[PDB]
């Protein structure tokens, strides 16, 4: 996350953090519920094993679970990031407790007239901090702003699929970066957050001109359903 | 704006229109008050509350 501010006590309960063998994070995930993560289908590719850290939210100062099932949709295509979702079954349940708690899922038409149309959501993570830097130590998160569909078009050199949607800042040097793939977009109704995106893509951090790019949640809330059974 | 359109219908979550009329509901984990409107958690660590 560039820009933005640190996730104070309690803030970001439902981020989790995909590790690598040598514990080091380099994907997010949300918690939604104790058996299941939600994350980016194109984070499985950057780690041949992985573990889901939650709770932390300083990756200096100390729950580590095992996956036992990675769900993949089957169209994520490499080529142009569409279907960027996947759907990870825990080998243990989460215990909830301070700093660990499930977002909620929406149900899509509700979603889509209330949740989408409010004027920003909140992206999280433990990505890098400037473009090029090092991955965060400390969990930070951003209000980015809905993006009109045609604006974010306009301004994206790549297309933007109806399974995607933009959030962030023109010309504010503000986004998420590399690192924070795969972890939440939420959105707040009335002091609840609800998943509304995962962090997908975008070119380059924080650029003029530039928006981050997001997996539509309601585009899969079916999907993320029968997932979950 | 009228039912839904008008501050979500009063809902506490998701708000629906059946029969020209506000239909309230809640997300997985919370129960829907006898007021048909508010949700009320049923455990600790209900989704989306921050653990403040
Ligand atoms: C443009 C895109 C890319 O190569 N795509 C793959 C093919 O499909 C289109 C996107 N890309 C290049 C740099 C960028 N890497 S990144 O810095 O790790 C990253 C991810 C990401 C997510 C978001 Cl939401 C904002 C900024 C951002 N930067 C990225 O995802």
């Amino acid at each position: 996350i560039v820009g933005g501010q640190e996730c104070k006590d309690g803030e970001c309960p439902w981020q989790a953090l995909l590790i690598n063998e040598e514990n080091e994070g380099f994907c997010g995930g949300t918690i939604l519920s104790e058996f299941y993560i939600l994350t980016a289908a194109h984070c499985l590719y950057q780690a041949k094993r992985f573990k889901v850290r939650v709770g932390d939210r300083n990756t200096e100062q100390e729950a580590v679970h095992e996956v036992e099932v990675v769900i993949k949709h089957n169209r994520f295509t490499k080529e142009t990031y569409d279907f960027d979702i996947a759907v990870l079954r825990l080998k243990t349940p989460i215990t909830f407790r301070m700093n660990v708690a499930p977002a909620c899922l929406p149900e899509r038409d509700w979603a889509e007239s209330t949740l989408m149309t409010q004027k920003t959501g909140i992206v999280s993570g433990f990505g890098r901090t400037h473009e090029k830097g090092r991955q965060s130590t400390r969990l930070k998160m951003l209000e980015v702003p809905y993006v009109d569909r045609n604006s974010c078009k306009l301004s994206s050199s790549f297309i933007i699929t109806q399974n995607m949607f933009c959030a962030g800042y023109d010309t504010k040097q503000e986004d998420a970066c590399q690192g924070d793939s795969g972890g939440p977009h939420v959105t707040r109704f009335k002091d609840t957050y609800f998943v509304t995106g995962i962090v997908s893509w975008g070119e380059g951090c924080a650029r003029k001109g530039k928006y981050g790019i997001y997996t539509k949640v309601t585009a899969f809330l079916k999907w993320i359903d029968r997932s979950m059974k | 704006r009228k039912l839904c359109s008008l501050d979500n219908g009063d809902c506490d979550q998701f708000c629906h229109e059946e029969q020209n009329s506000v239909v309230c509901s809640c997300a997985r984990g919370y129960t829907l008050a006898d007021n048909g409107k508010a949700c009320i958690p049923t455990g600790p660590y209900p989704c989306g509350k921050q653990t403040l």
